[PDB]
């Protein structure tokens, strides 16, 4: 069986256009493993927005910019004033939650069984823990991180993580698809609320 | 038999480059028989090392900065713990949570979650073994272990 | 001074869950001056502790009587006046957790500082007033002495 | 014996309407989701005696893009359809000026009728379907991903993006159940969208053969 | 192929690093001039690994695409990770 | 739970309904799917040939992934999904079931 599998697959290889092809140059996969990632950097993680109820999801991921106390406990004092006064920031956070909800539906459709265990490149919780310990984050003090900075930074990051290169619409559908699960994990992990009351990064 | 092939093997096939396998995104080599039984016995809560024993063990650390750590117990005797020396073995500033194989399943719910009576619930934090007994689950070939996280 | 906490504890129980380790024992103690619970792992082989014992516990950031930081390195050839001279059982560890009864809007009335002395674990929990000196990832000393 | 038959005959119509809708033909929502009880009301509930006869089940739809591009669905009465019936249907299709058809046979169809369906392809493209494989819509199975017939402009897109020739795409046989469902012919490319556990979504493209 | 685009990755692959280092080590062993400074290194591979770290290896990688075209990348233009 | 009916409650939680399922010693997927009160959406088979004949090349690609994953993981083992995916793509990229022979 081993020999048969080798002789059947031996010449399949990742090409410089990032497709997987055989000796004949026929396309076996447009991206390796459907995501264009190697198997020895990925690792087990949990999708935080898959299993929770609507109501737990709402409570854990929707940034509450109405509770003035609570923001006072989580954020610094100019941060609190900006979050409470500005309505552009509030609507940025509102549609942040709106795609975490759309992403939740997409995950639900992808994982019809409620299994949040997934294999993804970057262990975001471990990286957040590393950042907490590297910069000596005090979980008990209010943070100096603006939630709008979280939203903006997470989108610039998402734009920078490229599996499929190209500005044409086909290359953007393929790029959206290749990093869809990782971008969902990233938006649900680097959420403004989680980074404000769970992680307290600066 | 050539510098070409020597560089090829040095940059592709060397054992440290081979620690994590693409087959199952996890280490392919881990800590094995005597070292694993002994690290289980070493990271138990009641392992106390004397000054001379600690120096003898520090002779065998290649990645030692030459600074003897402050013992966990200073009086009536200076005593280092096995976790305190494994903390010196642990590289970098890695962070890791595991559970010893004897970890009771009903301990994570009740009190004493973060202060384990049985010294299960491995916690490595800034490269120091804060607590827990190391075993196959922490130093073996499974995913998320200390060797994997180190790699 | 460099003292984060000082109080007098009374050993109320030893190994409620049973003896887990031979040379290490877990004391569940409660003080009288501050009404603080204490779980403490102690090497009973070198410093035996009996039920009903009463001791003074001093969590300190440093051993030197004058305010002076420590390097975390073992210096046995140190001649300055150390407060470990005043005590029998001394351990050196780090705070790895601070829990509390805080809510999303209210601060903590009760805190719970967790320390690790090379794997010997301690939990000092009680009013948040008495646990302001504790940060996580901060090195402290035990300074425990038996009294009659 | 008879309730059986009208139930079958109603599913076959339901699957055919779903198929025509997926192929892009004008199908009203009412007939898209027609309950068994209206099927009985509109056609009857005793097919055995002749109410409904399968000749009354004939469907005629029109493409959304082109009202002149219509398509027929015929339900022959004989279990084994002979050429000579094909020849009738094709005559009808001529004098209604229609060019595409489905024949939902019950038991099968004769080799001579098979060969007639094949030889006269450039004139009318009329397909075969069994009873048995229209009682279910296979595109609703969990194993079947989302298939989408690409247009030539899209295929030219695709080959220009990935800079490849049609023989380098993965293939799908022209007789494949889903290819037959979508009525796709050799040289067309079908875009398959499926969920992937590593990427979330994955689009592959299969060339018809 | 337009050099103003290059569609391939801006990172040097592990295989590119391996072959570039081996090739440059063989060139150094055959008395090619060294591009970086040398303290006491006499092993060709170590000299090649300095030349790579300094990004001073005079080699162009011609990456072939499946369609038949190619892209030329200087070793200094690629991102060395390891 | 792998064979229970996993639904999403109105509250948004995953619930596993405990429902009757039938396991046959034979296989006529063509016929069984077209039976009253039989689920034509989840009803499947382990015979990949008849999955190909009935549902098609992408269906048998998925089902073949599923069966290989069942073989691999039955002993608790785990293999990265990209390897199974590559095998199953080699096995189905030409529009028919290509045996590894």
């Amino acid at each position: 069986i081993q020999r048969r599998l080798i002789k059947s697959m031996e010449s399949v290889m990742v090409k410089y256009d990032a497709t997987v092809r055989n000796s004949i140059n026929q396309v076996v996969q447009l991206r390796y493993g459907e995501d264009g990632l190697a198997g020895e950097s990925v690792e087990f993680q949990n999708l935080a927005t898959l299993k929770p109820s609507n109501k737990a999801f709402e409570k854990k991921f929707r940034f509450d910019y109405t509770n003035e106390r609570a923001l006072r406990r989580t954020l610094q004092e100019d941060l609190v004033k900006d979050v409470l006064s500005n309505a552009h920031i509030q609507n940025e956070l509102e549609r942040e939650f709106e795609r975490m909800r759309e992403d939740r539906e997409v995950l639900r459709v992808i994982f019809p069984t409620g299994d949040s265990k997934v294999v993804l490149p970057c262990n975001l919780l471990r990286m957040i823990w590393n950042a907490q310990k590297i910069f000596h984050i005090n979980p008990r003090l209010p943070s100096d991180l603006h939630p709008i900075k979280v939203v903006e930074g997470v989108k610039e990051l998402s734009k920078k993580l490229v599996i499929v290169n190209g500005d044409d619409p086909l290359s953007r559908q393929a790029q959206e698809n290749a990093t869809l699960l990782f971008n969902i994990h990233l938006r649900s992990t680097l959420c403004s609320r989680r980074m404000a009351e769970e992680f307290r990064l600066s | 038999q050539s510098l070409e092939t020597r560089a090829e093997i040095q940059e592709l096939a060397m054992v440290p480059r081979m620690i994590v396998t693409p087959q199952s995104n996890r280490p392919v080599m881990g800590i094995v028989q005597d070292t694993l039984t002994a690290v289980r016995k070493f990271t138990k809560r009641d392992v106390f090392l004397e000054r001379g024993e600690v120096m003898n063990l520090l002779m065998f650390l290649s990645t030692w900065d030459g600074k003897v750590p402050q013992p966990a117990i200073l009086k009536p005797r200076p005593l280092w713990t096995g976790k305190q020396i494994f903390s010196l073995i642990i590289p970098g500033h890695i962070n890791c949570i595991r559970t010893h194989s004897t970890h009771p399943d009903d301990e994570d719910s009740g009190p004493y979650k973060h202060i384990s009576p049985g010294d299960t619930k491995v916690v490595v934090e800034n490269g120091e073994l804060i607590m827990g007994i190391l075993c196959k689950k922490s130093l073996g070939t499974s995913a998320g272990s200390l060797v994997h996280i180190s790699y | 001074a460099g003292i984060l906490f000082e109080d007098i504890f009374d050993v109320k129980d030893i190994d409620p869950e049973g003896k887990k380790f031979d040379r290490v024992s877990r004391l569940h103690c409660e003080s009288e001056s501050f009404k603080m619970d204490l779980i403490l792992d102690v090497n009973i082989q070198i410093y035996p502790v009996d039920l009903g014992d009463k001791f003074r516990l001093v969590i300190a950031s440093t051993l030197y009587e004058d305010g002076t930081l420590d390097d975390g390195e073992y210096n046995p050839t140190d001649d300055r006046p150390s407060r470990a001279d005043q005590f029998e059982y001394v351990m050196y560890g780090k705070v790895y957790r601070i829990e509390g009864d805080e809510t999303s809007t209210e601060a903590a009335t009760r805190l719970s500082a967790y320390v690790s002395y090379g794997g010997l674990l301690m939990r000092l929990q009680g009013d948040a007033n008495n646990l302001h000196g504790f940060e996580v990832d901060s090195r402290v000393y035990l300074l425990m002495k038996k009294l009659a | 014996d008879d309730e059986e038959e009208t139930y079958r005959l109603w599913k076959i119509r339901k699957t055919i309407m779903q198929l025509c809708h997926d192929r892009g033909y004008l199908v009203t929502q009412d007939e898209l989701d027609q309950t068994l009880e209206e099927f009985k009301a509109q056609f009857g509930d005793k097919p055995s005696e002749g109410r409904p006869r399968r000749t009354d089940l004939t469907v005629l739809v029109a493409h959304n893009d082109d009202p002149t591009d219509q398509m027929f669905v015929f339900f022959p009465e004989e279990p084994k359809v002979g050429i000579k019936t094909i020849k009738v249907y094709c005559q009808r299709m001529q004098e209604e000026n229609i060019t595409r058809a489905l024949i939902v046979v019950q038991q099968g169809m004769t080799p001579s009728a098979k060969q007639s369906l094949v030889d006269m392809a450039p004139k009318y493209i009329l397909e075969q379907f069994l009873q048995q494989e229209l009682l279910i819509n296979i595109t609703e199975h969990e194993l079947v991903p989302e298939h989408v017939v690409m247009t030539k402009e899209e295929v030219t897109e695709l080959l220009a993006r990935y800079k490849l020739r049609e023989n380098q795409l993965p293939r799908i046989q022209a007789g494949d159940p889903v290819a037959r469902y979508f009525g796709i012919k050799r040289g067309q490319v079908v875009k398959i969208i499926r969920p992937s556990e590593t990427a979330g979504r994955y689009i592959t493209y299969r060339l018809v053969q | 192929q337009a050099n103003q685009k290059r569609i391939t990755t801006p990172y040097m692959t592990k295989y590119e690093r391996a072959r570039v280092l081996g090739t440059r080590a063989l060139q150094i062993a055959m008395c090619a001039p060294v591009m970086v400074e040398l303290e006491g290194e006499t092993d060709p591979l170590l000299i090649a690994m300095k030349e790579l770290k300094a990004r001073k290896i005079p080699i162009i990688i011609r990456r072939y695409l499946p369609d038949g075209s190619y892209e030329d990348w200087g070793v200094d233009e690629l991102i060395i990770s390891d | 739970d792998n064979k229970k009916k996993i639904i999403i409650t109105e509250d948004g939680e995953f619930k596993a309904l405990q429902e009757w399922i039938l396991e046959t010693d034979g296989v006529s997927l063509m016929r069984v799917l077209s039976e009253k009160d039989v689920d034509p959406v989840r009803t499947t088979s382990n015979d990949i040939v008849e999955i190909f004949t009935v549902l098609g090349i992408e269906a048998v690609r998925k089902a073949l992934e599923r069966e290989l994953y069942h073989v691999i993981s039955f002993d608790g083992s785990y293999v990265n999904y990209r390897h199974l995916a590559l095998l199953c793509d080699t096995m189905t990229c030409r529009g028919h079931l290509m045996a590894i022979t």
